[PDB]
């Protein structure tokens, strides 16, 4: 696990 | 130049490279489209983002290999020339999508879905230039980042629901910004558990379609919040 | 354009470009490299192969994408597409065979370096075929043959059948055979020779170099199941 | 489909 951002679906 | 290209023609051309995987192609068709001067559609702002983010993700992913192998320190200037290589192309393919957003997409016309997607764009790629940056520039770079999430914050507020998945991703991205750029992990972790508490309450509304969609993004926010509490 | 970098300074940007996935990169620092004017090592050898190998590769499996799009059918885009990418992919296809050809195509050498880079030849010139048409194409298709052919009649003087730049050649000209000259009898013939004259020979090897061989022992077997 | 030389990682 690290942060992550909002995908693009 | 797309300047001779049907903007039909531009969009369908998207799709193939998209299919193709050819997602530089892709981007510059979709730059041609924007440049035809009518608004997207909500499935051409999805291309548009498609594009730009595999384009810039590949540059990212690369600067941080290479940023790594500069960093192990206990050597020759090569690593540094290719660190600030990749750095060059990242910083050309954000100016890039930061001079559409302002010379094409960002207007006070249109919906709320369209006016936030573009705000929280511009956050995006400011935030990609953050992570690069350095000194003064870094400096103005982390408040342009700043007012274009506050300004697309302020509108999903007043204009979507709290399960809007817009909204959700656009507070996501927020979130990471007062994470990873700003040094405000308190902010980050209170924006994150309030969006996910306010949008659990609205879950009962939604069809399945949309249940999957705002679930999918509050989960994100949990696993942030689980890595930074 | 890498004019101006010490040849020592290419071959490490390609190998960080390597571990940044950046093929694209590594292919334009491995030509400066060679440009150079000196020989490549096997080590320098394998990382231009690769370089290209993987710019051509994602044009290639593009172009196939769009091919068959093409062919279920009509707007003149797809066409017009697909006639994009194949032009960029002919672009490095000529890129690899001009450096082939002006700088590391040589009568002096191991076999080793000779059908390295003669193989090559008709691995590109296999590429451009792909997508060639009309008198183009049966230029293009003798000029593979011909690259194979000097290729084949080296590595079977000068080396032996388990050799695995040997049986990486003999596996390509299986797959040109089957794919470009419309011959499946010589691509199975072929690919059945190389595979049981190199099972024959399997037990004076050892250690990696075993491994080496079986590796594409193994690939002429898939090919000759999939073609019977 | 038909499967052609690898590159060789060693």
């Amino acid at each position: 696990r690290r942060t992550i951002s909002a995908p693009v679906v | 130049a797309m300047g001779s290209m049907e903007r039909a023609s531009l969009i369908q051309k998207a799709k193939l490279a998209e299919q193709a995987e050819r997602y530089e192609d892709m981007a510059a068709f979709m730059k041609g489209a924007v440049e035809k001067g009518e608004e997207l559609s909500c499935e051409e702002r999805n291309l548009l983002s498609v594009a730009y983010k595999n384009v810039v993700g590949g540059q990212r992913a690369a600067w941080r290999v290479l940023s790594s192998i500069e960093q192990k320190s206990n050597k020759g200037p090569e690593v540094r020339e290719y660190r600030e290589k990749v750095e060059t192309e990242l910083q050309g393919v954000c100016d890039t999508v930061l001079g559409l957003l302002d010379s094409h997409l960002i207007k006070e016309a249109g919906d709320a879905e369209s006016r936030v997607f573009y705000l929280k764009m511009k956050g995006d790629y400011y935030r990609y230039l953050a992570e690069v940056a350095t000194g003064d520039d870094k400096k103005r770079i982390i408040d342009s980042a700043r007012s274009a999430y506050q300004e697309a914050m302020d509108i999903s507020k007043k204009e979507m629901p709290p399960t809007n998945p817009i909204r959700l991703g656009l507070a996501l991205n927020f979130s990471v910004f007062h994470y990873e750029i700003a040094n405000s992990p308190e902010e980050a972790i209170s924006l994150a558990k309030t969006t996910f508490d306010e949008a659990m309450a609205d879950l009962h509304t939604l069809s399945e379609d949309s249940y999957k969609d705002s679930t999918l993004i509050m989960q994100l926010l949990r696993d942030n919040l689980t890595l930074w509490t």
